C-alpha cells in the first residue's frame, strides 16, 4: 500500500519564473452589467490579476504590451474552493464578498390610497 | 516628429473624401408621410427603414441611406 | 496524506538522490564544454550546477523533491547524448539580456512599477 | 416531433442500459458510478486503484472483446479538489460498441500505467507527462514529446497563459539565437460573450 | 463485403511456364509495357505561359480586400463592427467617431494582411455589404512594414476598380 | 483450406477436442474460486452453454454457427486469454466491496 | 555503432521527421524517431474561440482532406444539438466526402513513388489532378482550404454546372488508373522493391491500435464505412478490398481497388439527388438568407446576435470518429454550455501508425526504412493531435 | 519619453543617426540600439545588398535606410533634421584611386559640423584614436590629429571618444596576424620592443556609447579607452601560432585591397600609451575584459578541436 500519512501545505513552484511574489490575485463576483437585467451571469466566482502598463506602439497606435499574463479568468464553483486554489499554487490574493439584494416587499394595490402617500398618477 | 519615415516615399494618400459629399445631392422630396429607403437598389445596399418627414422638411439621410431626403 | 509516493519514503532516500546525480553533472561539465564547441571557462559551469541545486533548498516535504528528481534526471538524457544543438545549453545563461535594476531609486526613474 | 430533428432509437439505448448494468455487479470493488448517455454512450467511473485489472478484465472475455484502444486523452478541471481527469476510450471489435473509462486522480499521486495491458499507450501515456506532469507508474521510457527542450510549464493546464514567456529572437551579438521575455505587437483583445437569461431548462442547477 | 486481391495460385504445368520463362530471360515484360507507356511523348504539353497566358477562376474567388461605396461617394461602411468580431485572426481594428454631419463613420481601419487568414467571413457578415474580397492576386511588396493596410489604401484600392467587383456580386448574390 | 483468413494464425491442428480440453481446463480452475461473486455465475453459464454445443458434432463449418466467434482456430483465442483471465481472479480480489468513495461532489459536470 | 540521423536532410519526400538510427553494422535493430517539428499550439488555441470561428483550424489539420475534415466536426457537433441535416445537404457531403479520397489515394502513391525515386508517375498524375481543383474553387471559396461544411449543413448551393462536369470528369478517369497498373503492378523491380517488407500481422497489429489500411488489407475484415453510418451512405453499393498477406505490397493493392470504388459511388450518387434546400430551417443555428436579412425584423436579431456570439450547445461529453482516407479520426469534444467550447482533444492517425514503426522496421536494411514510411501515408502537421 | 520594458518594441525616447555602419565597428554598435528600441536612422552610401544582414536587429519600423554621398550637403542634412543625438564613425584605411583621403578626416567631419549642428542636435560624438598625434608619423596616423583640433573649433562640446586598438571578430589588426600563411612569419620588425598597444574588447566599445548617449553632462569632457592588463608583450605574436597551431569588393576579385607595403606597417607599431588624466573608460563604466578568454573565439584554424 505504502500509505505513509503526512502533512504539509502544498505550495508548488518552479513552473513559473518569478511572478509568484510579484503579483496579487483578486477573487470577486461579476455583478449585473446594468444595461439590461439578466441575472444568469451571477453564481460563478472568477479571478483577474494585476493590470500593468499599456503604451502606444509607434507605427499604428496598437495596444501592444508587456505584462504577459493580463488575461486569465477561470470559472470557480464557490467560495470554499476559491481560497484553496490560490494557496495550492501559492501567491497573494484578496477576496470580495457576494452581494444578494433585498427580497423585497412589493405589492400592487397599495398604490391607490385613502389617506396614505403611496399613490401613483399619470399612468 | 513622425515626419522622417517617408523621406523619398512620397506619401500615397487618398484624393476624394466622403466627409462631405452628401451635400452635393439633389435632396429628394415627396409630399407624403412615410417612405421606404431601399436605396442603391433592391436586396443590396442599406436595409429598409421608414422615416417621418414632418419638421423642418427633412428626414436626416436615414443614417443608413446617406442621401439627403426631405420634402 | 492519503497518497502513495513515487520513489522515496521520508527525506533519506530523498537527500541521497540529490547528492547522487550531482557527481554525474560534475564529470559532465568538463566533458561537454569541449564537445559542444563553446568557449567559456569550465569553473563557471560548476558554479552554475551548484547554483541550481542550492536555490530550491526551502522544501520540507517529500515527493516534490522526488518530482524534481525525475526532472533532474531527464535533463541528462539530452545532455550525455547530442540533442541540444548548441543553443539549449547556452539558454541556461541569461547572457545578452539587459540587467534588471532591483533597486528602489533605480526602478523609480524607469517604469510604472514593473 | 418534426423533420430536422434527430430521430433517436431505443434498441441501442436498451442494451447499453442492459450490458453495463451487470458490469458493476461483478466488480463492486472499483466501480463507483455508471451512467448511460442519452445517445448510446457509457461511462464507468473508476477510482484508480483498479486502473489495471478492470482494463485487464475488458482486455479479454467471451462476452466482451474490447481490444481496440483508440483514445487516451487528458482533461483538466479546476475547482474539483482533485484537478485532472484521465479518460480512456476503447472499442469492441466484434460488437460495434463504444465505452469510455473516466478515472480521476490528482497531480502528485501517481497512476499505475497500462504498459503490459496495452502497447498502444507507448506514446499516448508520455504525452500527459509532458503536458501536465501526471507521472504514470513503471513506464519503461519516460521522455519529452511534442514540446521544446527548455520548457518548465506543462502548458495544457489553465494557469499557463496563452503566450509563454519565451518569445525568441536572433542577434548578431555573437552567433546565438537567444531567448528573451515575451513582447507582443497586439493585446489579443479578449471579448465578453456570455449572454444572460439561461437558455437551458433541463440542466438547471440545484438552486441552493 | 469482400474481395481477395493478389490471391491467385500459379499455373505449374508444361506450357504456361514458357510464358514465365520468356518473361525473365528475354524481357518481353518491361519494354512492351514500360517502354511504350513512356512514349506516349507525342501529346501536347499543357503549360500556361504565365506572363502572357492565364488560367481559369471562379466568380466566387477570394483575394485582395477592398471597400465599396454607393453611387456618388458615400462610404457604404457604417462601422457596425461585425466584421471585427468574426475575424479569426483579429486583423480588423476599428475606432469610430460621430462625424460632424451626425452619421457615424470610421477613423482607423486596419487589415493585417500578414495575419489575415482569409476566412472571408467579413464578406458574409456585413449587413450593408461593405467589405468585399476583391478578385485580384496582385501582391508581393518588399517590406513587412508595408502590407499593414490603412484606410487610405483600401478606399483607393476599392477605387482602382469597381466594374470588376460590381459584376461578380451581381452574378452571385442570388445563391447566397 | 490452407490459409485461415485472419493472417497471423495457422490451423493448428485439430478442432473439437483442442477446444474440449480448454473449456474443461477452465471449469476445473473455475471451482477453485470462493463462490460469492457472480463472476462464476455467468462465466460457468456461458462455458457450459458453449461446451454443450461444442461437444461433439460435425462439421467444423457447423461449429462456426451457434458459436459466435471468428474462424474455429480463432475461437481458441476467444477462450485462450480467458484461461489467463480467470486464474488472475484469485490474485486480486474484486469480490471485496467498494474502496475509496469519492469526496461527495465530484462527478457533477457543469462545474 | 554508428548513430546517423538521416532525417532533417531535405532529401525530397518531406524534409522533416528527424530520428536516430542505432544500426548494428548494416541492419538497424533500433529506431527511436523524434517528433514535434510542428506543435503549433493547436489544442490550447481553440479554448478562446467560438464554434463557427474555430472551424477552419480543423481544415488546416491535414494537407489534403478539405471535406473529410470538417466532416468529422459538424457531425461531431450536430449530435449535441439534436439536428438531422436536410436531405439535399447529405448528398453533397457524400459527394465531396467521396472526392477527397481521390486526392489522398493519388498523393499516397506518387509521393511514395518519389521517395523510391521514380520521376514520371509524379508528373503523369498531378497534371490530371488539376481538373479537380477547379471544382473546389467553383463551389466554395479558394484553392484548397475551404470553410465550407458548417454545423448547419452545407454553406450554399453549388451553382449551375458541376453535374455535366463531374460526369464528364469521372467518365475519363479509369483510363488514368489503368496507366499506373502498367507502370507498377506488372513490373518486377518495384515488386522486388516491395515484397515481404513490414510483415506485421499478429494481434499486436491490432493491439497497437491501428486504423484502416495497414489493417484489413492485412487480414481482419472491419471498417467504419458499412458498420457505422454517416448520412445517406449505406444506400449505395460498393465493396471493400482485402489483400492477401501482411506486408506493404498487400496494403498497396488496397489503394488501387479503393480508387476503383470511388468512381462507382460517384456514378451511383448522381442518379439519386433530389432538389431541395441547403440549410437547417429552424435558424437558431443556420443564418438566414441574404434576401431575408434586409427586409424583416426577425431576421436581423437572429442574424446580428448569431455572429457576436455563437450557438447554445447543451453540456455533456461526446465523441465520434469517421473514416479519414488514411484512418479513424477521433474527436472528444468537451462541451461546457456557452458559445465558447471547452477542451477539444483530437486523435489523428500516425500516433498508432508511426509508434509501431519500432516493431515494423527491425531485422531489415536502412534503405528499407524510407520505403516503409510512404506506405503508412504519414503527414506532419496531422501528427499534432 | 520612455515606456515600459525596453526588451523589444519599446520607444525609449532617443532618436540616433549612425553614419558609416557597414564596417566592423559601426554594425555591432547599432545591434544594441535596436534592442532597447528607438528610431535608428542609418543612411548607407552605395550598397543595397550590403545592409541585408543588418535588418534583423531593429524589430519593425525602427530602422530606415537613406542614400548620401558626403561631399554633397543636403543628403547629410535632409536625414538629420529630425533627430536628437548623432554620432559618427566614418573613415577607413588607404587612399582611394579616385578620392583625396586627406580632407575626408577634415572636411567630412566638418560637413556634419555644418547646419547639422545648427539644426538643434546635441551630444554629437566623433571618434578619435589613441595614437593620432600631431608628430611627423604617419601619413595616415597623423592627419587624423589634424581633424582632432581643426574640426574641434566647431562643436565646442562634443565628448569625442578616443579608443585604443580594438580586438573583436572581424577587425583588421588582429586578423592581420594569422592571415600571414607565408614562407616566413616575421614580427614587426623582428623586434620585441614596442609591442604591444592596448587591445580593448569590442563589447566595451559598444557599452561606452550607450552609457554616454544619455549620461548626462558628457559634452566636451572627452574620454579615452583603457585596454587590458596591462601594456602587452612580444608574446602575442607567439601566442597566435601557438593556439592556432601554426562585402562589396567585385564580382571576381578586387585588384587592390592589399597588405600595403607602405605606411600601413608603422601605424600600429607606434604604441603611445597616452595621458592617464582622461577619465575616460572606467568612469564611463563598466568595462573590464581580459584577453585570454576571448582569444579562443576569433582565431580559427585547421585543428579546431585540440
Ligand atoms: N577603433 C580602432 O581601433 C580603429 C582601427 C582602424 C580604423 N578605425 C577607424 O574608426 C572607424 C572604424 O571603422 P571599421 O572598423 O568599422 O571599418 P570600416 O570598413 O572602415 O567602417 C567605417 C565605414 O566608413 C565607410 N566609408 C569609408 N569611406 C567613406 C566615405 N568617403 N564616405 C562614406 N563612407 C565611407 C566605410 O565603407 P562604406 O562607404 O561602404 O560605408 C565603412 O563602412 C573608421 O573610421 C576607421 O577609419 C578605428
Ligand atoms: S464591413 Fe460591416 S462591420 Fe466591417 S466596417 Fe463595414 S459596416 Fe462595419
Ligand atoms: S478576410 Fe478572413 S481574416 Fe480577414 S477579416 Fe475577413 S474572415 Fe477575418
Ligand atoms: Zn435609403
Amino acid at each position: 500500500i505504502t500509505v505513509d500519512e503526512k502533512l504539509d501545505i502544498t505550495t508548488i513552484t518552479g513552473v513559473p519564473e518569478e511572478h509568484i511574489k510579484t503579483r496579487k490575485a483578486r477573487i470577486f463576483v461579476p455583478a449585473r452589467n446594468n444595461m439590461q437585467s439578466g441575472v444568469n451571469n451571477t453564481k460563478k466566482w472568477k479571478m483577474e490579476f494585476d493590470t500593468r502598463e499599456r503604451w502606444e506602439n509607434p507605427l499604428m497606435g496598437w495596444a501592444s504590451t508587456a505584462d504577459p499574463l493580463s488575461n486569465l479568468v477561470l470559472t470557480f464553483s464557490t467560495k470554499e474552493d476559491a481560497v484553496a486554489f490560490a494557496e495550492k499554487n501559492g501567491w497573494s490574493y484578496d477576496v470580495e464578498e457576494r452581494k444578494v439584494p433585498k427580497p423585497k416587499s412589493k405589492s400592487y394595490g397599495a398604490n391607490f390610497s385613502w389617506n396614505k402617500r403611496t399613490r401613483v398618477s399619470t399612468k | 516628429y513622425r515626419k522622417v519615415r517617408f523621406v523619398g516615399r512620397q506619401k500615397e494618400v487618398n484624393e476624394n473624401f466622403a466627409i462631405d459629399l452628401i451635400a452635393e445631392q439633389p435632396v429628394s422630396q415627396v409630399g407624403s408621410r412615410v417612405i421606404s429607403c431601399d436605396g442603391g437598389g433592391g436586396a443590396l445596399g442599406h436595409p429598409r427603414v421608414y422615416i417621418n418627414l414632418d419638421k423642418e422638411t427633412k428626414t436626416g439621410t436615414c443614417g443608413y441611406c446617406g442621401l439627403q431626403f426631405r420634402q | 496524506t492519503s497518497v502513495k509516493p513515487i520513489f522515496s519514503r521520508d527525506m533519506n532516500e530523498a537527500k541521497r538522490r540529490v547528492r547522487e546525480l550531482y557527481r554525474a553533472w560534475y564529470r559532465e561539465v568538463p566533458n561537454t564544454v569541449h564537445l559542444f564547441q563553446l568557449d567559456i571557462s569550465v569553473k563557471q559551469g560548476r558554479d552554475k550546477v551548484r547554483e541550481m541545486f542550492k536555490k530550491n533548498a526551502h522544501i520540507t516535504d517529500p515527493r516534490v523533491v522526488d518530482l524534481l528528481v525525475i526532472k533532474g534526471k531527464m535533463e541528462l538524457e539530452e545532455t550525455i547524448k547530442v540533442w541540444k544543438q548548441r543553443t539549449h545549453v547556452m539558454r541556461f545563461f541569461h547572457e545578452t539580456e539587459a540587467p534588471r535594476p532591483k533597486d528602489f531609486l533605480s526602478k523609480f526613474y524607469v517604469g510604472h512599477d514593473p | 416531433t418534426r423533420p430536422t430533428v434527430r430521430p433517436r432509437n431505443d434498441v441501442a439505448h436498451k442494451q447499453l442500459s442492459a450490458f453495463g448494468e451487470y458490469v458493476a455487479e461483478i466488480l463492486p470493488k472499483y466501480v463507483q458510478q455508471v451512467q448511460v448517455s442519452c445517445f448510446n454512450e457509457l461511462e464507468i467511473c473508476i477510482h484508480p486503484d483498479g486502473v489495471i485489472p478492470v482494463l485487464t478484465f475488458l482486455r479479454d472475455h467471451s462476452n466482451a472483446q474490447f481490444k481496440s484502444l483508440a483514445d487516451l486523452t487528458a482533461v483538466d478541471i479546476p475547482t474539483r479538489q482533485n484537478r485532472f481527469e484521465i479518460v480512456y476510450n476503447l472499442l469492441s471489435l466484434r460488437f460495434n460498441s463504444r465505452i469510455r473509462v473516466k478515472t480521476y486522480t490528482d497531480e502528485l499521486t501517481p497512476i499505475e500505467s497500462s504498459v503490459p495491458v496495452y502497447k498502444a499507450a507507448n506514446w499516448y501515456e508520455r504525452e500527459i507527462w509532458d503536458m501536465f506532469g501526471v507521472f504514470f507508474a513503471n513506464h519503461p521510457d519516460l521522455r519529452r514529446i511534442l514540446t521544446d527542450y527548455g520548457f518548465e510549464g506543462h502548458p495544457f493546464r489553465k494557469d499557463f497563459p496563452l503566450s509563454g514567456y519565451v518569445e525568441l529572437r536572433y542577434d548578431d551579438e555573437v552567433k546565438r539565437v537567444v531567448a528573451e521575455p515575451v513582447e507582443l505587437a497586439q493585446e489579443f483583445r479578449k471579448f465578453d460573450l456570455n449572454s444572460p437569461w439561461e437558455a437551458f431548462p433541463a440542466y438547471r442547477q440545484p438552486p441552493e | 463485403t469482400y474481395k481477395y486481391v493478389n490471391l491467385r495460385e500459379p499455373s505449374m504445368d508444361m506450357k504456361s511456364v514458357t510464358d514465365r520463362a520468356a518473361q525473365t530471360l528475354l524481357w518481353t515484360e518491361l519494354i512492351r509495357g514500360l517502354g511504350m507507356t513512356l512514349s506516349y511523348l507525342f501529346r501536347e504539353p499543357a503549360t500556361i505561359n504565365y506572363p502572357f497566358e492565364k488560367g481559369p477562376l471562379s466568380p466566387r474567388f477570394r483575394g485582395e480586400h477592398a471597400l465599396r461605396r454607393y453611387p456618388s461617394g458615400e462610404e457604404r461602411c457604417i462601422a457596425c463592427k461585425l466584421c471585427e468580431a468574426v475575424c479569426p485572426a483579429q486583423a480588423i481594428t476599428i475606432e469610430a467617431e460621430p462625424r460632424a454631419d451626425g452619421s457615424r463613420r470610421t477613423t482607423r481601419y486596419d487589415i493585417d494582411m500578414t495575419k489575415c487568414i482569409y476566412c472571408g467571413f467579413c464578406q458574409e457578415a456585413c449587413p450593408v455589404d461593405a467589405i468585399v474580397e476583391g478578385p485580384n492576386f496582385e501582391f508581393s511588396t518588399e517590406t513587412h512594414e508595408e502590407l499593414l493596410y490603412n484606410k487610405e489604401k483600401l478606399l483607393n484600392n476599392g477605387d482602382k476598380w469597381e466594374a470588376e467587383i460590381a459584376a461578380n456580386i451581381q452574378a452571385d448574390y442570388l445563391y447566397r | 483450406k490452407k490459409t485461415t483468413g485472419l493472417v497471423g494464425l495457422a490451423v493448428c491442428e485439430t478442432p473439437h477436442e483442442r477446444l474440449k480440453i480448454l473449456y474443461t481446463k477452465i471449469l476445473d480452475v473455475l471451482g477453485h474460486i470462493p463462490k460469492n461473486a457472480a463472476y462464476r455465475k455467468y462465466t460457468e453459464q456461458i462455458t457450459n452453454e458453449k461446451l454443450s454445443m461444442v461437444k461433439a458434432e460435425p462439421d467444423v463449418k457447423k461449429l462456426e454457427e451457434r458459436l459466435q466467434g471468428g474462424q474455429i482456430e480463432e475461437v481458441i483465442l476467444q477462450a485462450e486469454n480467458e484461461l489467463s483471465l480467470a486464474r488472475k481472479m484469485i490474485q486480486w480480489k474484486p469480490w471485496e466491496p467498494l474502496v475509496e468513495e469519492p469526496p461527495a461532489s465530484q462527478w457533477k459536470w457543469p462545474i | 555503432n554508428l548513430t546517423l540521423n538521416f532525417g532533417p536532410q531535405h532529401p525530397a519526400a518531406h524534409g522533416v521527421l528527424r530520428l536516430v538510427m542505432e544500426l548494428s553494422g548494416e541492419m538497424v535493430r533500433k529506431c527511436d524517431p523524434h517528433i514535434g517539428l510542428l506543435h503549433r499550439g493547436t489544442e490550447k488555441l481553440i479554448e478562446y474561440k467560438t464554434y463557427l470561428q474555430a472551424l477552419p483550424y480543423f481544415d488546416r489539420l491535414d494537407y489534403v482532406s478539405m471535406m473529410c475534415n470538417e466532416q468529422a466536426y459538424s457531425l461531431a457537433v450536430e449530435k449535441l444539438l439534436n439536428i438531422q441535416p436536410p436531405p439535399r445537404a447529405q448528398w453533397i457531403r457524400v459527394l465531396f466526402g467521396e472526392i477527397t479520397r481521390l486526392l489522398n489515394h493519388i498523393m499516397a502513391v506518387t509521393t511514395h513513388a518519389l521517395d523510391i525515386g521514380a520521376m514520371t508517375p509524379f508528373f503523369w498524375m498531378f497534371e490530371e489532378r488539376e481538373k479537380m481543383f477547379e471544382f473546389y474553387e467553383r463551389v466554395s471559396g479558394a484553392r484548397m482550404h475551404a470553410a465550407y461544411v458548417r454545423p448547419g449543413g452545407v454553406h450554399q448551393d453549388l451553382p449551375l454546372g458541376l453535374m455535366d462536369d463531374i460526369y464528364e470528369f469521372s467518365k475519363n478517369f479509369s483510363l488514368r488508373i489503368d496507366e499506373l497498373e502498367e507502370m507498377l503492378t506488372n513490373n518486377r523491380i518495384w515488386r522486388n522493391r516491395t515484397v515481404d517488407i513490414g510483415i506485421v500481422t499478429a494481434e499486436d497489429a491490432l493491439n497497437y491500435g491501428f486504423s484502416g489500411v495497414m489493417l484489413r488489407g492485412s487480414g481482419i475484415q472491419w471498417d467504419l464505412r458499412k458498420t457505422q453510418p454517416y448520412d445517406v451512405y449505406d444506400q449505395v453499393e460498393f465493396d471493400v478490398p482485402i489483400g492477401s498477406r501482411g506486408d506493404c505490397y498487400d496494403r498497396y493493392l488496397c489503394r488501387v481497388e479503393e480508387m476503383r470504388q470511388s468512381i462507382r459511388i460517384i456514378s451511383q450518387c448522381l442518379n439519386k439527388m433530389p432538389p431541395g434546400e441547403i440549410k437547417v430551417d429552424d435558424a437558431k443555428v443556420s443564418p438566414p438568407k441574404r434576401a431575408e436579412m434586409k427586409t424583416s425584423m426577425e431576421s436581423l436579431i437572429h442574424h446580428f446576435k448569431l455572429y457576436t456570439e455563437g450557438y447554445q450547445v447543451p453540456p455533456g461529453a461526446t465523441y465520434t470518429a469517421i473514416e479519414a482516407p488514411k484512418g479513424e479520426f477521433g474527436v472528444y469534444l468537451v462541451s461546457d454550455g456557452s458559445s465558447r467550447p471547452y477542451r477539444c482533444k483530437i486523435k489523428a492517425p500516425g500516433f498508432a501508425h508511426l509508434a509501431g514503426l519500432d516493431k515494423m522496421s527491425k531485422g531489415h536494411m536502412l534503405a528499407d526504412v524510407v520505403a516503409i514510411i510512404g506506405t503508412q501515408d504519414i503527414v506532419f502537421g496531422e501528427v499534432d493531435r | 519619453i520612455p515606456h515600459g520594458k525596453g526588451g523589444r518594441s519599446s520607444v525609449s525616447g532617443i532618436v540616433a543617426t549612425v553614419f558609416g555602419a557597414t564596417g566592423f565597428l559601426g554594425r555591432y554598435v547599432v545591434n544594441h540600439l535596436g534592442r532597447m528600441g528607438s528610431q535608428v536612422i542609418v543612411p548607407h552610401r552605395c550598397e543595397p545588398y550590403d545592409t541585408m544582414h543588418l535588418r534583423p536587429m531593429g524589430d519593425l519600423g525602427q530602422i530606415i535606410f537613406m542614400d548620401w554621398n558626403g561631399r554633397d550637403k543636403d543628403s547629410i542634412r535632409r536625414a538629420v533634421e529630425h533627430s536628437s543625438v548623432v554620432i559618427n564613425l566614418v573613415g577607413r584605411e588607404w587612399e582611394t584611386q579616385n578620392f583625396d583621403f586627406e580632407d575626408v578626416f577634415v572636411k567630412i567631419p566638418q560637413a556634419i559640423a555644418q547646419v547639422s549642428k545648427e539644426a538643434g542636435v546635441e551630444k554629437f560624438i566623433h571618434i578619435s584614436h589613441l595614437n593620432a598625434d600631431i608628430k611627423s608619423s604617419s601619413k595616415y596616423l597623423r592627419s587624423k590629429a589634424v581633424g582632432e583640433k581643426e574640426v574641434r573649433e566647431t562643436f565646442p562640446e562634443a565628448t569625442i571618444i578616443k579608443p585604443a586598438e580594438i580586438f573583436g571578430r572581424e577587425d583588421r589588426f588582429l586578423n592581420y596576424f594569422a592571415n600571414i600563411r607565408w614562407f616566413g612569419g616575421v614580427p614587426l620588425i623582428s623586434l620585441g620592443k614596442k609591442t604591444v598597444k592596448q587591445p580593448v574588447y569590442i563589447v566595451d566599445v559598444t557599452k561606452g556609447i550607450i552609457n554616454a548617449i544619455k549620461d548626462p553632462d558628457a559634452r566636451g569632457k572627452t574620454f579615452a579607452f583603457v585596454g587590458p592588463s596591462r601594456y602587452l608583450l612580444f608574446d602575442l605574436v607567439q601566442y597566435v601560432f601557438a593556439v592556432a597551431h601554426r562585402i562589396g569588393r567585385l564580382f571576381e576579385i578586387s585588384p587592390f585591397e592589399p597588405w600595403t607595403t607602405r605606411d600601413k606597417v608603422e601605424r600600429i607599431h607606434t604604441t603611445d600609451k597616452i595621458l592617464p588624466h582622461l577619465p575616460g573608460l572606467e568612469d564611463l563604466g563598466v568595462e573590464a575584459t581580459p584577453l585570454e578568454l576571448k582569444a579562443i573565439e576569433v582565431l580559427r584554424r585547421h585543428r579546431t578541436y585540440r
